[PDB]
């Protein structure tokens, strides 16, 4: 088999732990999920790949950390909670410090604006045009609404950055 | 110099007309996201959770301040209708024959956020009464010489406490742990704010001058402003930046952040601010809340990385 490495990154209670669980097996998945505290690191199979994956906190007192792996990092799940329109720009000042970084290399990035069913979401375009995405010009990225209590559009984007990361 | 901050969201037509003292941000409901309290001069009492208004409500007369001991509780005339997440909870009355100038919060031992809370009020008679940690009955009353024209707390009721009073003849007071000190300052003008700091007062008289003051009295530095002062509000950043600051906004439209003696942010709102609230609203730590005199409501956000040094 293939092992790369998937560091997953965003705002506090966008649903990172959440979205990793979907792509955990339905039997060895958590009932209730609690908030991360420091980062978590599960494996997961999906394909010829064999995801070494990292859970980060996103609650400003441990941002400290994401910088912590982004040399190792072969590719980038960037989350965001769709409600909270508040706090976009916080994580696009984020987002724009860990592409800033000189460890973090241009490597693919998958974005997910989770919590589509939320009735108050934010839509893949208003999203993307708050993050800046447009400028993205140096490396492969797509956003992908999604729902990460059911899984929904879960699998669509894992398979896009699984694609790429072959 | 430059702006430090990020721009969150802008709502130009929101209703709500109010100065300082009835503007307020607590987590009245629990839910980890905090909303922010604005007693209106609509005498309605709006209610903003993250970036929507969530709330409307009705008030019984015009309000003076509100604060929170998760308990809400707006004052005006002689009783106060301390609400609690959120409905009716009690109509506390002064005993002398009194109406409120002032109000705000004292640590009741922790002197630590999101602690047990003892509310404090000044009289127009001329007392500022302390009261208890369910707001049930007045802990301190002490009779003070002046019209209280606004308060600042500093300390804990169980530890040690600091009360710094800016009376309207111009006069700046102090209260230790209970104690009324003798020691009296003259202003230069009649007072429009007053700031906890760090180690010192910071008050703002009307002839543009803020001034920063130790409870011995000595004068630690002046700021010179170019127009007049409209708003004051401690910001506080704690973590490894750990500055308490100071924003002050003027009507010429610049809103500038002082830290200590020196300018670190200056940014400029359409209208001329009214308000200021500089704290968690959302689920960002720290954030600042502005309500102009256009009536809009504008949120802006402290970068984790912004130097304040
Ligand atoms: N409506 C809705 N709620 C969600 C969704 N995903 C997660 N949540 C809820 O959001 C809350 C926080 O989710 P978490 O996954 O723990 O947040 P996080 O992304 O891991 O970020 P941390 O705070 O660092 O742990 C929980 O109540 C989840 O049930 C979603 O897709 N839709
Ligand atoms: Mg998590």
């Amino acid at each position: 088999s293939k092992k790369v490495n998937v560091l997953v990154v965003g705002l506090d209670n966008s649903g990172k732990t959440t979205i990793i669980e979907r792509l955990k097996p339905r039997p060895r998945q958590a009932a209730e999920v609690a908030p991360t505290v420091g980062f978590t690191v599960d494996e997961v199979e999906k394909g010829p790949l064999t995801f070494t994956v990292f859970d980060m906190s996103g609650a400003g007192r441990y941002r400290t950390l994401w910088e912590q792996y982004y040399r190792e990092a072969d590719a980038v799940v960037f989350v965001v909670d769709s409600a909270d329109k508040l706090r976009m720009v916080v994580a696009r000042d984020e987002m724009e410090h860990m592409l800033k970084h000189s460890n973090m290399r241009k490597v693919p990035i998958l974005y997910f604006a989770n919590k589509k069913d939320i009735p108050v979401a934010m839509p893949p375009v208003e999203i993307a045009q708050a993050l800046g995405l447009d400028d993205i010009k140096d490396r492969p990225w797509q956003i992908v609404p999604s729902n990460g209590l059911t899984g929904e559009g879960v699998d669509k984007g894992i398979d896009w950055l699984a694609e790429r990361l072959s | 110099v430059r702006s430090v901050w990020l721009d969150a969201f802008n709502d130009p037509v929101a209703g709500i007309s109010a100065y300082t003292p009835c503007v307020h941000t607590c987590n009245l409901f629990g839910d980890g996201e905090n909303r922010l309290v604005i007693a209106d001069e609509d005498r309605k009492l709006k209610i903003w959770k993250g970036t929507q208004k969530a709330s409307e409500h009705p008030l019984l007369d015009t309000p003076v301040a509100i604060c929170s001991y998760p308990a809400l509780a707006v004052a005006a005339g002689s009783h106060i209708y301390i609400y609690r997440n959120l409905r009716p909870y009690y109509k506390f009355v002064l005993p002398p024959e009194t109406v409120i100038t002032c109000m705000d919060v004292v640590k009741q031992a922790i002197d630590e956020p999101d602690a047990v809370s003892c509310l404090v009020v000044g009289t127009e008679s001329g007392r500022i009464l302390i009261l208890n940690p369910a707001g049930t009955a007045i802990v301190k009353n002490i009779w003070v010489g002046i019209t209280p024209a606004m308060i600042a707390v500093q300390g804990e009721l169980d530890v040690g406490y600091r009360i710094t009073v800016a009376g309207r003849d111009g006069k700046l007071y102090h209260i230790r742990n209970g104690e009324l000190s003798q020691t009296i300052i003259q202003l230069e003008a009649q007072p429009v704010g007053l700031v906890r700091l760090a180690k010192h007062v910071a008050v703002g008289c009307m002839n543009d001058v803020v001034h920063a003051y130790t409870p011995t009295g000595h004068k630690s530095w002046s700021l010179y402003l170019p127009c007049h002062i409209l708003a004051m509000q401690r910001m506080e950043v704690t973590g490894q930046r750990n500055t308490k600051a100071l924003i002050v906004a003027l009507s010429n439209g610049e809103v500038r952040v002082y830290n200590e003696k020196l300018l670190v942010s200056v940014h400029v709102s359409p209208n001329p601010v009214t308000a200021l609230w500089f704290g968690r609203y959302g689920r960002e730590d720290n954030t600042l809340l502005a309500i102009t005199k256009s009536g809009a409501l504008d949120i802006k956000m402290l970068p984790r990385t912004a130097n304040l040094e």
